[PDB]
């Protein structure tokens, strides 16, 4: 229980590190307001004041998504509202020439809360995230795989990412040529990464309920294997 | 290069053979993942592309290119360690739960396959279990194509597993140690019982689609059947003579698929080839009719 408080408290920390670091590189701060981060350095603080007087007020959406990870605090309107604000104000700085640009730091920003959050479902709802990604990311130029493989490389297992994003596929009632696509790039991704799923039945495969894994877990049995994940 | 994608590769076995997860749901994340990863690896070459590198390698003369062989290798290590655990747990899985991860795991079985073909896995695979069970589902593949109808709907469940199973057990009899486990799993037994082809088809939706369907089923047992004859030594071994029944037995058949069209024709068309191929792989059927 030593241990459970020791835990909990070195997450913590490591939020007001963030938030203090942050700080830093905000240029909405003055140097004299220093307090801020006097008060950070100087004792770990209550989840809710990090939280409405830090996260707020200094708009770190990425903050606060992970403090409530670690709240884990599941209410999915509240948690989507504020990923709903973290895509609005990405795309406020962006201008476009950075499509590329935008798309690298998009997939920087996301893949680094990503990776803490991941973990857990609520925060990051996977189902959920992807189309609404995709749906941001629509609005700029596009080479498929862009948006799967930031979840990849969030830590999300690839055989994870095949169920929900199968359900989506068949799910959606329409014309997802984005969703058949990415898939499509999400398997050739994932064949070549292990040795295991490797060959010749696939590359045919340009993504539709044609799915080559679909075929052979008919015939040998559902079970891919372990997880399998990005190195 | 795909080396980043590898990282995740060894996770998602870490993951599997750890069983954690109480969603297969989760598993079949896992499995897909998988599948891409092995499917990437290999993109569509054959075995000219695998001759030319090692010609290369011929002997370094120079300095050679030998890095999709080695790639493979290294693939091929991690998968087997992991593997045994790993086999164990995709297989029993399989059958349940998920009807639906299924889809999933069984593509996620084959592609393993060919890499790791040959080797590692006969062995390890071959006993267990998976050879039981997948003998005993033949049987119940003929009962499952009637069901078949039913569940059209529960169709794209099984299509994505079922077409994976055939191709599983294609690729086992392709070689020799596999074609062996298979046989000895008692294939010709479960065929038998089946009695997929102890019938005609044409006996008994719009009738043309019956008919491919069927037909279909029949050109991939067929080949299965084939495959497994010619994998071992066919001639005086006990593979001939095993083959040998399987056309009498089923005779008839043969002889009734030669002739007639359609897409419903091109499936007829390849099992008549497959019969072909039984037959003269075999003691020549009509050789052995004197």
């Amino acid at each position: 229980e030593f241990l459970h408080e020791l835990e909990e408290k070195m997450e913590v920390a490591r939020i007001q590190l963030q938030i203090q670091e942050t700080l830093q590189r905000q240029y909405s701060h003055h140097s004299s307001v220093q307090d801020a981060v006097s008060q950070l350095d100087s004792e770990l603080m209550d989840i809710t004041k990090l939280y409405g007087e830090f996260a707020d007020p200094f708009k770190l959406a990425e903050c606060k998504l992970a403090i409530i990870h670690c709240a884990g605090y599941s209410d999915p309107i509240l948690v989507q509202t504020l990923w709903q604000d973290i895509i609005e104000k990405e795309l406020s700085d962006s201008v476009t020439l950075s499509s590329s640009d935008r798309m690298h730091a998009l997939s920087l920003k996301i893949v680094l809360l990503g990776k803490i959050y991941a973990g857990t479902p609520r925060f990051f709802p996977l189902d959920f995230i992807v189309q609404f990604l995709e749906q941001q990311v629509c609005t700029l130029n596009w080479d498929v795989g862009f948006v799967i493989q930031t979840m990849n490389e969030i830590g999300v297992p690839l055989p994870r990412l095949l169920e929900v994003y199968d359900q989506l596929f068949k799910s959606r009632d329409p014309k997802p040529l984005h969703l058949l696509d990415c898939i499509h790039v999400l398997l050739i991704r994932y064949v070549e990464n292990p040795s295991q799923v490797l060959n010749c039945e696939r590359r045919r495969f340009t993504n539709l309920c044609l799915d080559a894994v679909c075929g052979y877990l008919v015939e040998l049995q559902s079970m891919s294997s372990s997880v399998a994940v990005q190195a | 290069g795909d080396s980043s994608l590898y990282i995740i590769l060894k996770k998602l076995l870490d993951f599997i053979l750890k069983t954690g997860g109480g969603f297969q749901r989760v598993r079949t994340h896992l499995y897909g993942s998988l599948l891409y990863y092995l499917q990437i690896a290999q993109r569509p070459d054959e075995p000219d592309t695998l001759e030319a590198a090692k010609k290369t390698m011929w002997e370094r003369l120079t300095a050679p290119e030998d890095v999709f062989s080695k790639l493979q290798r290294e693939n091929i290590a991690i998968i087997e360690s992991y593997g045994a655990a790993l086999m164990e747990v995709v297989c029993r899985d399989a059958c349940d739960g998920h009807e639906i991860g299924r889809m999933l795991a069984l593509a996620l079985l084959d592609r393993i396959v060919s890499v790791d073909k040959q080797q590692q896995w006969l062995l390890y695979l071959s006993n267990s279990g998976y050879l039981k069970v997948l003998v005993d589902s033949l049987v119940e593949d003929d009962r499952t194509l009637q069901s078949l109808l039913t569940p059209q709907p529960p169709l794209l469940k099984a299509l994505y597993t079922y077409e994976s199973k055939m191709a599983f057990l294609t690729r086992v009899a392709k070689i020799q140690q596999g074609a062996l486990e298979l046989l000895r799993s008692g294939v010709i037994v479960r065929l038998a019982q089946c009695q997929v082809y102890d019938m005609r088809p044409e006996t008994d939706m719009f009738i043309p689609t019956p008919v491919d369907r069927y037909r279909q089923i029949l050109l991939p047992a067929l080949q299965l059947c084939q495959v497994i004859l010619t994998s071992s030594m066919a001639q005086h071994l006990q593979a001939a003579g095993q083959v040998l029944q399987f056309l009498i037995s089923h005779s008839d058949t043969i002889q009734a698929i030669l002739r007639c069209q359609d897409v419903s024709a091109g499936s007829l068309q390849e099992l008549a080839l497959l019969t072909g191929i039984i037959s003269k792989a075999a003691l020549p059927g009509i050789l052995s009719e004197l």
